[PDB]
């Protein structure tokens, strides 16, 4: 083996960061969950329901995958979306929290 | 002169093409290398 | 020839700069003959904050051109002229832009002036209307503010925005210096145009 | 001598449906499971007080677990060859 | 089992004979499954896709079987 030489050229411990949230007036990412998020809410509920059990849903569904499917579609999520692209050389995480029983929520058919 | 022993063993080997000094390492046009495909699933890029 | 285009189109890159001209155009005849005479050309020009803006056209085988210690008498003479000078230009052939000696001598007078800005173009930039080429998109400086505002609802730093090297032909024709931002609007296929904005870097040399 | 330190610390979570409905109480709990009575960071913790700050019960990505971990920054009482504070022990040594 | 935090063949589990909640059942794929299928070389974005199973349940056969329109998803 010869690497076939080209040759190109060119305190362990973070700060820790302050979870700032941008107000709900501020707030410019778009008010419609995207499919990858509502597929990892999805996914979120149903395994904390194969761990847990518990729900809130009057209906009785025999599979996780349904009741989290349902749960998202009729709007009683118990999790919310933290939106974040930012952080700063400040220490300072800024992030914007979305609830999805307020979001619009994708096809997924 | 006459010897034999002495040899080069390797010079009995009859050189079979032109190049065998010609060294250049470059890829092989025709190797699958980049693409990651299994041994037994090579059936697949047989033409037809 | 380059020397013809070029002096039309330069005076066009003047009035793109939207600076007035100060020395007075001579004609073709007298600046080809002076180019070969004094191996320059020098024109003056000042800008809206009322600096004095320099140009100067080298012939190929002009007498700076060569060697180094003329053209380092050449801009230090230059430079020890009594004027506000808020930038300086070279054009020079393309081959010379490989003559390390001669971008030397520019880069240590440089840094002996540092309070202006100095730099050294090829012929091509100046030899036609850039702006106006079809393949170029409209760019356009924006204001440090309008940068900033427009940075701050994306939450980005100036460097992560896409970069844009000083040199580039419609940069140097806007007048655009590093740490500047551009706005550029882009003809697009699949949105029908589109605007970006980009951070100038120094220039290639 | 006792005295009063602040640590920083993430948690485990492995039910977080379960523990976000009572989230101080129930974080107050973890912690004197994990915290009381074991040196760490310099320090025995003596006794657990109240949280300066916490953090929303993020849900693990690299894993399929479903499970959350939250941060904690807890200020607690300690009993601060020096001393040796071997971490996970329930006693100093600095014979 | 998660009270005993193992796992356990199901010739064995004929006395225990229930389950209860907390407990991880590793079950035969059925009928209206969803299972990824893939076809290598993988160079477009449909080379994996996810078809519902239908099981055959006829033991002679041991091939994929897939319909003649989804071949162009996978360039099969």
């Amino acid at each position: 083996y010869v690497e076939t030489e080209e040759e190109n050229l060119v305190f362990v411990q973070a700060s820790s960061q302050t979870l700032v949230i941008i107000p709900d007036n501020e707030r410019i990412t778009s008010n419609v969950l995207t499919t990858f998020e509502a597929t990892r809410l999805v996914a979120v509920r149903a395994q904390q329901l194969a761990i847990n059990g518990s729900t809130m849903l009057k209906k009785k569904y025999s599979s996780p995958i349904d009741i989290a499917k349902q749960e998202l579609f009729n709007r009683k999520i118990p999790l919310l979306v933290m939106r974040c692209i930012k952080v700063t050389p400040e220490g300072q995480k800024i992030v914007e929290i979305w609830n999805p029983r307020e979001m619009g929520i994708p096809l997924l058919d | 002169g006459e010897d034999s022993s002495m040899d080069d063993i390797s010079a009995y080997s009859s050189p079979g093409l032109f190049g065998e000094d010609i060294i250049d390492r470059l890829d092989d046009p025709f190797s699958i290398e980049d693409v990651d495909i299994s041994l037994d699933v090579l059936d697949n890029l047989a033409p037809q | 020839m380059a020397m013809q285009k070029l002096f039309t189109y330069i005076y066009e890159f003047i009035e793109y700069r939207k600076m007035v001209l100060l020395e007075e155009k001579v004609p073709y005849d007298k600046f080809v003959q002076m180019v070969l005479n004094t191996g320059f050309f020098r024109i003056n020009a000042e800008t809206l904050n009322h600096g004095i803006v320099s140009v100067f056209i080298f012939g190929a085988n002009g007498k700076y051109v060569h060697h180094g210690g003329d053209m380092r008498t050449l801009l230090t003479n230059t430079l020890n002229e009594k004027k506000h000078y808020e930038e300086l230009i070279l054009i020079v052939d393309k081959p010379v832009l490989s003559k390390k000696n001669i971008l030397d001598i520019i880069v240590e007078q440089r840094a002996a002036n540092p309070t202006i800005v100095i730099n050294i173009y090829p012929y091509h930039l100046f030899c036609i209307n850039i702006p106006k080429v079809s393949a170029i998109p409209k760019h356009k400086l924006i204001t440090q503010e309008e940068a900033q505002e427009f940075l701050g609802r994306e939450y980005l730093q100036p460097q992560d925005l896409m970069q844009i090297s000083a040199s580039d032909p419609p940069v140097v024709w806007l007048g655009g210096r590093p740490g500047d931002f551009v706005q550029i609007e882009r003809p697009s296929e699949t949105a029908m145009h589109a605007v970006v904005i980009r951070f100038i870097t120094k220039s290639k040399i | 001598m006792i005295d009063q330190k602040i640590f920083e610390t993430t948690l485990n979570i492995d039910d977080p449906t379960n523990f976000c409905t009572n989230v101080e109480a129930h974080l107050l709990k973890e912690l004197e499971n994990i915290y009381v009575g074991k040196c760490f960071k310099n320090s025995f913790i003596l006794n657990i007080t109240g949280v300066i700050q916490r953090s929303p019960c993020f849900i693990m990505r690299t894993n399929n677990s479903g499970r959350g971990y939250m941060h904690v920054r807890f200020s607690a009482v300690v009993s601060y060859s020096s001393v040796y504070y071997i971490p996970g022990r329930q006693q100093a040594s600095a014979t | 089992k998660q009270i005993t935090q193992s796992v356990h063949d199901i010739e064995g589990l004929k006395q225990d004979f229930r389950l209860e909640v907390g407990d991880i059942l590793y079950r035969d794929v059925v009928t209206g499954d969803v299972a990824f299928f893939n076809r290598q070389p993988s160079l477009e974005r449909s080379s994996i896709g996810v078809h519902r199973i239908v099981v055959l349940e006829n033991p002679k056969i041991s091939t994929f079987q897939m319909n003649v329109s989804a071949c162009a998803w996978y360039n099969a």
